[PDB]
């Protein structure tokens, strides 16, 4: 989710600092495409602000923050809209006061008996903001972060999570056998290193990137050296190579990073050469 | 000049230097052949240590190939 | 066959829509219905691949004008943003009634509005036919549709003699000429996405002169910045026959232009037109139904079609066939409709980009086939959410300088 360093009203309640945000480290193009996009962190845009309320007894103009006294139990904040009031989470009430201050610093305190007469309404979305301060990780101690996709056989849903650590999530003993690739494509869409851990998959079928995808669009073979080769889905090609078996699923965002070799098909191999070139 | 001819009919140039000879073998003395005939065989790249030292992810495809008929 | 060439001096003059010669209606309009046992409370199976629930977060495409050059459109309470553009089949028409059941299906698949407790326009003033609670929703409910009636099967010439030209070929030349006029007219309306769902197949032997059509495509694509999207062509039509694919013995040309036998137009202009192939609801290509030419560029779903019913006020699944048989529609004419919706959503989020750039954004984010580039499907299967969010390079595809 996107956030701006000039919006002091939102940075402060969350627990962020303008300098801290400006000094954030880079992000690779590879990871930027993998993470799904969420709504922006901005001040809620309450509609028709400042006008009079439709319902009787409204404590103030539309958009004012209301609170109830602590002596009658835990305080519940709320917002007065045109046709009624809608509840607010604690962390969002703080943002509305700070942003909608315009010099005002506190809400109007109203008693339960007068509050109970106001009709309840729900007209604006507020589920984006967390309910408590952000536990921002100090990047110097955790310089590595990864996107993880997994699906168990027989399930209808894939699981998506984010991982952060001091180093790439590979076993300390195996750190020596990560493969370092050559890199002909300079567009920033090809990886630098590849690792084949336990229970890796050789024969794969491409699938959509969302966690609910169900298609199976094409077949590929991934070699130990890191390159990927395509297989034409025909009975003669499948059986000649010995791939009459069921392929494992893979997402396009992760697979597209390996270098692509020539296609494997019976028609392509029936050719003779005197000598090979070297461009 | 020194050349190596394969059973498939292709010829490859071999470097005169001790490194290239010692690595492939070829220590024995070569036989003589006339250039008007030897030039008729197709030529491949020369076997030089200095150019063998390369890495690739994928190789270039060969233009204008010929059909293998069963 | 050599790739097309263009001479911009051949533009047709502008003018009000009207046929080249007087015409009369020859057949009754097609009836429609529903297959036994369908339940419209479930989403159509083709909507799972598009993942619309995530794509609509950024918006529904408000303020975009899409032109539907086809067999026209019939108004319905679910299409509150329809505009009558013109008619080329009957001199007195305006393009707001489809006798063939083709036109309203394509349009409703793009812009039909979701269900509600009450409709915005309950009035029903629509005219009769001429004689001789619900899960369905369009891809972009916010767009504005322009209807232009370009072609129909129900009409014919009322002086059938045609002189020195065979009556079979005499009609093709009239279509090529009448197609260029509709593209020019639709551009002056300010449309930003032009959708073409009816095309001609021609033998490679003595192809018809298309100079007028070549300039018309260039004018709309460059000087007016419109995105032109066209169907790859259904193989059941009168003259379309299948084309050969890549040939490993001749790496000379990787798309195999030298082996072409059937030409599809306007799809032919691969420099300015986006051509869409078809795939089933699972992701396999419809190998037996779409023409695999060398110009194909992308693909999208084409089965389990659903849409608003003309001549009624509800949904439909099939059209009344020649016999008593109830026949179900399928093919590229509908896949081109899906991409027309995705193109509208993309150029609402990136309003600064020109047509040539929006096309590159759709091509580069598609899941590719085993050969990298193929003919039954172009660069791959369309992908909505990816097109709206990845960081695509602004330049076209380029090969690496050296691999070693």
């Amino acid at each position: 989710s996107r956030i701006e360093p000039t919006n002091r009203a939102v940075l402060l309640p969350l627990g962020l600092t303008p300098e801290q945000v400006s000094q954030a480290r880079p992000m690779s193009r590879a990871l930027f495409d993998a993470l799904p996009v969420g709504p922006e962190l901005l001040v809620p845009e309450v509609p028709n602000a400042g006008g009079p309320a439709t319902f009787p007894g409204a404590p103030g103009p539309i958009g004012t923050v209301i609170v109830t006294p602590q002596i009658s139990g835990p305080q519940q904040y709320s917002l007065v809209l045109g046709d009624g009031v809608q509840t607010l989470p604690p962390l969002v009430a703080q943002i509305l006061q700070n942003a909608g201050s315009a010099g005002n610093t506190k809400p109007l305190t109203v008693e339960p008996s007068t509050l109970a007469k106001m009709p309840v309404v729900n007209r604006l979305d507020l589920s984006a903001y967390p309910d408590n301060p952000l536990e921002v990780v100090d990047i110097r101690e955790h310089p590595s972060t990864c996107w993880w996709w997994e699906r168990t056989a027989g399930e209808n849903r894939a699981r998506v999570r984010v991982v952060s650590g001091p180093t790439i999530p590979v076993a300390a003993t195996e750190m020596n056998k990560v493969v370092s690739l050559v890199k002909a494509d300079t567009s920033g869409r090809q990886a630098d290193q590849v690792y084949f851990g336990p229970d890796h998959a050789n024969f794969v079928a491409v699938t959509g990137n969302n966690p609910g995808a169900q298609t199976s669009e094409s077949l590929w073979w991934v070699t130990d050296a890191g390159a990927r080769f395509g297989v034409e889905d025909s009975k003669e090609a499948r059986d000649a190579l010995g791939l009459t078996l069921t392929p494992s699923l893979a997402p396009w965002v992760a697979l597209r990073l390996l270098p692509q070799g020539p296609t494997l098909s019976r028609a392509d191999a029936l050719v003779e050469h005197d000598t090979l070139p070297m461009d | 000049s020194l050349w190596w001819v394969t059973d498939a009919g292709a010829r490859f140039g071999v470097e005169d230097s001790k490194e290239a000879r010692d690595a492939l073998g070829l220590t024995l003395t070569p036989s003589l052949a006339p250039w008007v005939a030897l030039r008729l065989l197709p030529q491949g790249p020369t076997l030089s240590r200095a150019d063998a030292l390369v890495e690739h992810d994928t190789l270039p495809m060969d233009m204008t190939p010929a059909e293998l008929v069963v | 066959i050599s790739p097309p060439t263009i001479d911009p001096g051949a533009l047709p003059p502008d003018g009000p829509p009207g046929p080249l010669a007087p015409m009369k209606q020859n057949a009754y309009c097609t009836e429609v219905g529903v297959l036994p046992g369908t339940d419209f409370q479930l989403q159509p199976k083709y909507m799972e691949m598009l993942n619309l629930n995530e794509a609509w977060q950024f918006g529904r495409g408000d303020g975009v004008k899409v032109a539907v050059i086809d067999t026209g459109v019939t108004p319905h309470p679910r299409l509150p943003r329809l505009i009558p553009g013109g008619d080329y089949v009957m001199a007195g028409g305006d393009g707001l009634s489809d006798c063939d059941a083709h036109g309203t299906l394509v349009a409703s698949m793009i812009a039909a509005v979701p269900a509600n407790g009450a409709v915005p326009l309950p009035s029903v003033p629509r005219r009769p036919v001429t004689i001789p609670p619900d899960a369905f929703s369009g891809i972009a409910p916010g767009v504005e549709i322009i209807s232009i009636r370009q072609s129909s099967q129900a009409f014919g010439l009322k002086d059938p003699y045609t002189g020195d030209e065979d009556p079979q070929t005499a009609q093709k030349i009239d279509n090529v000429e009448t197609m260029a006029r509709a593209i020019v007219h639709a551009a002056n309306m300010g449309a930003s996405v032009i959708n073409i769902s009816d095309v001609m197949c021609m033998s490679a032997r003595n192809v018809i002169d298309q100079r007028a059509l070549g300039a018309a495509v260039h004018y709309a694509a460059v000087d007016k910045d419109a995105v032109i999207v066209a169907a790859a062509g259904d193989g059941s039509k009168k003259d379309c026959k299948q084309n050969p694919i890549f040939d490993p013995l001749q790496p000379d040309d990787p798309r195999a232009w030298n082996a072409v036998t059937t030409v599809v137009t306007p799809s032919w202009f691969h420099d300015y037109v986006l051509t869409v192939g078809a795939v089933d609801a699972n992701g396999q290509p419809l190998s037996k139904m779409s023409i695999a030419g060398p110009w194909v560029s992308i693909s999208a779903p084409g089965t389990d079609v659903v849409g608003l019913s003309p001549r009624d006020d509800g949904l439909i699944n099939a059209i009344d066939g020649p016999d008593n048989s109830l026949l179900v529609p399928a093919g590229t004419s509908f896949s081109a409709a899906i991409v027309s919706g995705v193109a509208a959503l993309v150029r609402a989020k990136f309003p600064e980009l020109s047509a040539y750039q929006i096309i590159n954004r759709l091509i580069h984010t598609a899941r590719p086939p085993a050969r990298g580039v193929d003919n039954q499907v172009g660069y791959g299967v369309v992908d909505p959410v990816a097109a709206l969010t990845w960081d695509v390079p602004k330049g076209p595809a380029e090969p690496p300088k050296q691999l070693s």
